[PDB]
């Protein structure tokens, strides 16, 4: 059955690739009407979580900002954000944490089509997740608040890649925000883990092993770059660096701060910028790999669940048990 | 560890990205030779972009760095794919995940 | 894996050379930013040797391997050792033994 | 009463360095004459052990070679030899491992000192050691076996140094020798193991950590140095790099062979010919990196050898278990 929903809810035939298929998708009349109606009710309902986060943003005195978080998947990104960015955290508590432009709010709606349950899997939804969640991250660009101000937004994509980055200052610029920029990492077999710990019954995507490694490889190769822009431009915002130590704290590595340049911790900053391409895929989980990343986490329960989440897959290889976990439904 | 801070930080900052840049072109350098021997088929994004789509759907226009995205990583990141069919389904994976 | 032969295999150990030379050189680069930071004593060879002998006995005559040899241990593999009466210790331990 | 055997056994004062020390110890009437004598007698039991090997080495139709195995403490040489050279394994049965070029062949004798137990340090009678190590391989120079062939000699140094590499060519070149050279490489974890299983009752030397570390710095940075003069000049002799598989087996990684270079492992070459200056020093032996090592040795005898071994300085680091276990008589 797996054609995407793009397939299944499209009219007519799908053109193949930008900027033919882009604009069919575009297009309303391209749909069924309940599709049609379904992408309208989301946008809606993420429409007024980025409101309410903006409002909050504003009234605790924020001027328009793009928050930006940067970094690979399951890097533990959320966790930066409640105790890093305290502004950030008190409108993302009032939202539950939504509101966010990201590639994959619309997924789990999208996935269960008001059904009341699953019936499409990540993969197959994901096109049109991204359609939408580009219509979402569009009518943002230049949404305004109450004070008529432009509304601060929360980009939490992986932005590796350079041309990504270069976008989103270039939204910045066009529309009269700061970017207020965090870069989370952690190492490779923490996003593993991380992955293998995220629950199909929960909303976070499950992806394959060459998705996070390729994203691991993107985020650490392009890292410098993002810091070079900042040392550049000190009107641009401002940019906090934050990796993992050898016991699972993230501690702050490099900031640029007021156009001020500081490397905190030069021995990460030294490793969390190149991919350290020495391979993991095929590296097996047994008792021994098990016992050593329970040996660096010291707090109960995250020790529990990791042990939990790799225990089902012991035997295999990172590479099959990230295959056999993205496959649930 | 104490902070780095003005002029030395500068500094580290300059030497650590050449340092990078260094490791960066030599990963690829290395990967052709050891392509070539093992008879990995030659890269061609053109051939490839008749098989999947390496815009990000229009996002990335650059064709020097469309170019050097799947090049690089069909090289250095997959040393044992052999081709570019086979190569073609994991990219086609990468873009079914943000 | 397949043995790399003939000029493949000259050229992987060309580039090889290539990559461990810039990062020979990185190493001492960054340890020599960090040490300026730390405020670790400046290397000396005259006045290290006026605690040691860096010959081998004799052994190594050629000043500007001698030079090389303490002057990169010191930064690059005592980044902590901060003075050069702490690492005479050390250098003492290596003609202690093989 | 930490003064060297040279302090002690040399009569009047000791001039401090080259050329000043080295000459006063080259003089006997600068000794004691039960020092002098027992030099006579170790160095005439060396001599004898080397035309021994020597002579078997001609009879088996070898040229006259100069065979070095290249490479840091507790590498696994001597397992090398035995395997990979035969005709050299040959000869060394026949004296039972004496008879090379090692600035520790000395060193047992030394601190005996014909007394029926050890009373000095490794480090105490080193110099000394060292200086009769210096004597022997001069007289192996020009030294003929029985039909007045150049005699083979074996040098098993670390020979890691550019100038040390240099000297031995020079050695083979002058005197009509081939270079028949295997270098040999282990992670230093593996040197650092096998150091601690080293008994204070047998002969191997225990050095400290630094010793070790130094040692693997060195012989993987002057590497390729070695390897191109192999390269450059077919007659030089021949080369073979020797790495160490996961599972702890040794593997052939690349080679110059009658001038023919080849790279038979190359991901193992790429390893092995850079420090990986990412430290061990500080790293604690506990159970988990205990259990990590024998995870990783599939033969029982050495697997409970490294572990006993191992578990002696639990909680240790591996520089102060190292340092303990050097400071053993």
């Amino acid at each position: 059955q797996r054609k995407g929903t793009d397939e299944i809810y499209g009219l007519g035939s799908l053109p193949s690739a930008g900027p033919g298929r882009w604009e069919y998708l575009a297009n309303p009349g391209n749909w069924h009407p309940e599709r049609r109606k379904l992408h309208e009710k989301l946008l809606d309902q993420a429409r007024s979580s980025a409101l309410t986060l903006a409002e909050s943003l504003e009234s605790d005195g924020c001027q328009p900002t793009l928050f930006a978080l940067r970094g690979n998947t399951a890097t533990g990104k959320t966790r930066i954000a409640t105790k890093k960015i305290p502004v950030l955290a008190a409108a993302l508590k009032k939202t539950a944490g939504k509101g966010c432009v990201n590639p994959d709010v619309f997924k789990s709606s999208l996935a269960k089509s008001e059904t009341g349950a699953k019936i499409f899997s990540s993969a197959q939804v994901h096109s049109e997740s991204s359609f939408l969640a580009d219509r979402f991250e569009g009518g943002l660009r230049s949404q305004k608040t109450g004070s008529g101000a432009i509304a601060s937004i929360v980009v939490d994509k992986r932005l590796s890649r350079e041309y990504e980055i270069d976008s989103y200052i270039q939204l910045a610029k066009e529309t009269g925000r700061k970017v207020e920029l965090c870069d989370i990492d952690a190492p490779l077999e923490n996003s593993l883990v991380g992955v293998l710990q995220r629950k199909p019954e929960g909303e976070d995507p499950r992806p394959p092993y060459p998705v996070v490694s390729s994203g691991f490889v993107a985020v650490r190769s392009n890292r410098m770059y993002v810091i070079d822009r900042f040392i550049a431009d000190p009107s641009l915002g401002n940019y906090r660096l934050f990796g993992t130590a050898e016991d699972g704290e993230k501690v702050m590595v490099a900031s640029v701060i007021g156009g001020e340049f500081s490397v905190e911790n030069a021995e990460l900053y030294e490793k969390i910028t190149s991919p350290q391409l020495s391979d993991l895929a095929d590296k097996v989980i047994d008792k021994e790999l098990i016992d050593r990343l329970e040996n660096n986490i010291a707090d109960p329960e995250r020790a529990a669940k990791t042990r939990a989440a790799l225990e089902k897959y012991s035997g295999k290889s990172w590479s099959a048990a990230l295959a056999a976990h993205s496959e649930l439904i | 560890m104490k902070t780095l801070t003005g002029a030395d930080a500068l500094e580290f900052h300059k030497k650590l990205k050449e340092r990078n840049k260094a490791l960066h072109a030599s990963d690829l350098e290395l990967a052709l030779v050891h392509a070539d021997a093992v008879g990995k088929e030659r890269f061609d994004l053109e051939e490839l972009e008749k098989i999947c789509d390496t815009s990000d759907a229009g996002r990335l226009t650059d064709a020097k760095e469309r170019n050097d995205i799947y090049e690089r990583m069909y090289y250095v990141e997959y040393p044992n794919v052999m081709t570019l069919k086979e190569f073609a389904h994991i990219v086609e994976t990468l873009f079914s995940w943000s």
